[PDB]
Formats: structure tokens, C-alpha cells, sequence
């Protein structure tokens, strides 16, 4: 009846430090579609963040792809927020440059 | 290589917000080409690969038509579906709709598809045949009916094996430049301890396409299936994805672990290791 | 290409 998100957030390219990069939050798995996400620096909320057309996967899950222009620094912590109607509350996945 | 395209519909109530929203993607392999919504300011078949750019305004405008009637008959799926399974107005619903072809390499059907959802389960389907129906419940069983009737499976069926097929044909040619390449995997071995006798060992696959692949561990040259974390392959959102594998190895155990790597752009399945 | 007949559950 209903299936929680499964979230993964990473970089397009490999993290370098003062590079260029674009910071992507994956959600997948969930049913049904409605879903709020956010991405973060420093716990605040990144504006004008985009996203891809609902999808779906053969299981009829869907999936959804934000993403941002960001420039990772040592200091600075990245994530992503998200809320669903299976979640109590909103679920924070910091980025870890290995994950 | 083989091929497929598909067309993915969602059509999901919002009872006290308007009519129901429908959007469709349409899909090359793992490429998105073309896509519709009925929220946008002004809806049409909108391109989203550059291949799909050069079809003449005559193809918008009879896709847009087709979303447009597609809005109107996934709005009364809607309506029929509470009625079929004795729901209230109140609830917020979701149908979903995913169709169309694959073919191989030299571009004949392999098979074809048509199957619906409700609320995430499956509702009906085209067989492979592509002459009869499997529905999922009683409710399900009125539309087979309908359907049978009406000798739908008939028209489906022209359509997958005509039209479906030759579109694909002529996207495949026309975006050949990219549809028709493989980008193989970028890999590496990365090695964290975790503890004094524990450490990780995480094989990477990046900037691949198409997304299909096979990461796997091996210890001994034997599967390591249950102590191997896999994440779900993921987009880049430059066309390309993701995908890793982890095991936790015992501290001077790492020479012992091998990961393997097959994706259709490597002539030959890839071994490979920590190198310190 | 999409087809363009649909029918209705």
C-alpha cells in the first residue's frame, strides 16, 4: 500500500575541494508519488534546486532526481531532507564524499 | 545491442486540489526523449533528448493530442477504479500506465508491453502474446471484459508490432550518436578501517551508460552476496550512473577480496583489487 | 510514437 523512500546523496564528479561539482539527492522506492525534498548547506535550505519529470520503475516505484550547482569546501556540510507520507517525521541524509 | 522504448503515464487524484494530475515520460533505453504534464502553464509533448528535436511540428502537435486525450481517458480510469473497488471521493489515487517495445539488434520486435496499476499494485496487463489479458482482482476482471469486447489486445498489438518498432527504428538512427553507445564503467577500489581489525572495502562504477551492471565481491573466488552492501544504481544527471559495493574484510585479509564488474560496454568482465 | 487509442477501464 505504501513503500518509504530509499535516499542516496553524492556528487556528479568525484569531490575536490574549491571544483565545481553539482550535489544530487536520489530518491527511489516510494509509493505513492507526493514527496518533499530538500537539499542543505550548513542545515539551511538551498534555493532554486532542480529536479527531474516523475518516473517510475518496473515495480511501479517511483523515483526522483534533485540536484544543485555546488562548490564543496573542507568546511561546509551538504544534505538532504526529506519527508513522505510514510515518515513521521523528515529524514536528514548528510553527504559523505565516500558514499 | 538490443533496445527498448517505453512510455510511463501517472494519473494521481488530489481530491480539494483540482482534476487529477497526468504527466508521461517516454523513454529510450535509460535516455528520457519527450515528456507531458498537465500542470505546465500550457501543456504539450515537450523534447528532452536532441535526436527527438528534428520531428516537424506535425509530430507535436499529434503527441500533444494524444496526452491531451490521454489526461481525459486517465481522469475516467480514475473514476471507474473507485467505483470498481467501492473507494470514497475523499482519498487521494494513483494510476499508472507503462507500454511499449523492445527489439534486438537488428531491430526486430522481441516483445511488447501494455500494464496498468492502481495504488501500486498491478491491475492489468497485455500477455506477451499480446492477444489476451491478465487481470489482477475481480475489478480488474470487468475491464478484461470490456477489453475482450471491444478487441483492444487487436490494437495494442498493431501498434507494438508496427509502429512502436518503427519509431524506435528511426529515434535509434537519429540519436545513433548516443543511443547506440555504451560509456563502460570507471572503476576503483577504496579501502577505509573501520576499527583496529576491520576495514571496508568499497568498489566503485562510475560514468557508466546504459545503467544495467553487475558489481559483486568475492572472497576466495567464492560470492559474498549476504556481507555485501549494494547501493541502488543512481544517476549522475549527465546521462550516466552510479553504483557501489562494500564489504567489511578482516585487517590483512584485503588480498583475498576481488570485486567484479560486467556492463555491456566491456568486451570482457572485469576483476579487480585494493591496490595499496 | 505513442498510439494514440486508449480505452477506458
Amino acid at each position: 500500500i505504501q513503500r518509504t523512500p530509499k535516499i542516496q546523496v553524492y556528487s556528479r564528479h568525484p569531490a575536490e575541494n574549491g571544483k565545481s561539482n553539482f550535489l544530487n539527492c536520489y530518491v527511489s522506492g516510494f509509493h505513492p508519488s507526493d514527496i518533499e525534498v530538500d537539499l542543505l548547506k550548513n542545515g539551511e535550505r538551498i534555493e532554486k534546486v532542480e529536479h527531474s519529470d516523475l518516473s517510475f520503475s518496473k515495480d511501479w516505484s517511483f523515483y526522483l532526481l534533485y540536484y544543485t550547482e555546488f562548490t564543496p569546501t573542507e568546511k561546509d556540510e551538504y544534505a538532504c531532507r526529506v519527508n513522505h507520507v510514510t515518515l513521521s517525521q523528515p529524514k536528514i541524509v548528510k553527504w559523505d564524499r565516500d558514499m | 545491442g538490443s533496445h527498448s522504448m517505453r512510455y510511463f503515464y501517472t494519473a494521481m487524484s488530489r481530491p480539494g486540489r483540482g482534476e487529477p494530475r497526468f504527466i508521461t515520460v517516454g523513454y529510450v533505453d535509460d535516455t528520457l526523449f519527450v515528456r507531458f504534464d498537465s500542470d505546465a502553464t500550457s501543456p504539450r509533448k515537450e523534447p528532452r533528448a536532441p535526436w527527438i528535436e528534428q520531428e516537424g511540428p506535425e509530430y507535436w502537435d499529434r503527441e500533444t493530442q494524444i496526452s491531451k486525450t490521454n489526461t481525459q481517458t486517465y481522469r475516467e480510469n480514475l473514476r471507474t477504479a473507485l467505483r470498481y473497488y467501492n473507494q470514497s471521493e475523499a482519498g487521494s489515487h494513483i494510476i499508472q500506465r507503462m507500454y511499449g517495445c523492445d527489439v534486438g539488434p537488428d531491430g526486430r520486435l522481441l516483445r511488447g508491453y501494455d500494464q496498468d496499476a492502481y495504488d501500486g499494485k498491478d491491475y492489468i496487463a497485455l500477455n506477451e502474446d499480446l492477444s489476451s489479458w491478465t487481470a489482477a482482482d475481480t475489478a480488474a476482471q470487468i475491464t478484461q471484459r470490456k477489453w475482450e469486447a471491444a478487441r483492444v489486445a487487436e490494437q495494442d498489438r498493431a501498434y507494438l508490432e508496427g509502429l512502436c518498432v518503427e519509431s524506435l527504428r528511426r529515434y535509434l538512427e537519429n540519436g545513433k550518436e548516443t543511443l547506440q553507445r555504451a560509456d563502460p564503467p570507471k572503476t576503483h577500489v577504496t579501502h577505509h578501517p573501520i576499527s583496529d581489525h576491520e576495514v571496508t572495502l568499497r568498489c566503485w562504477a562510475l560514468g557508466f551508460y546504459p545503467a544495467e551492471i553487475t558489481l559483486t565481491w568475492q572472497r576466495d573466488g567464492e560470492d559474498q552476496t549476504q556481507d555485501t552492501e549494494l547501493v541502488e544504481t543512481r544517476p549522475a544527471g549527465d546521462r550516466t550512473f552510479q553504483k557501489w559495493a562494500a564489504v567489511v574484510v578482516p585487517s590483512g585479509e584485503e588480498q583475498r577480496y576481488t570485486c567484479h564488474v560486467q556492463h555491456e560496454g566491456l568486451p570482457k568482465p572485469l576483476t579487480l583489487r585494493w591496490e595499496p | 510514437e505513442e498510439y494514440l487509442k486508449a480505452w477506458t477501464f
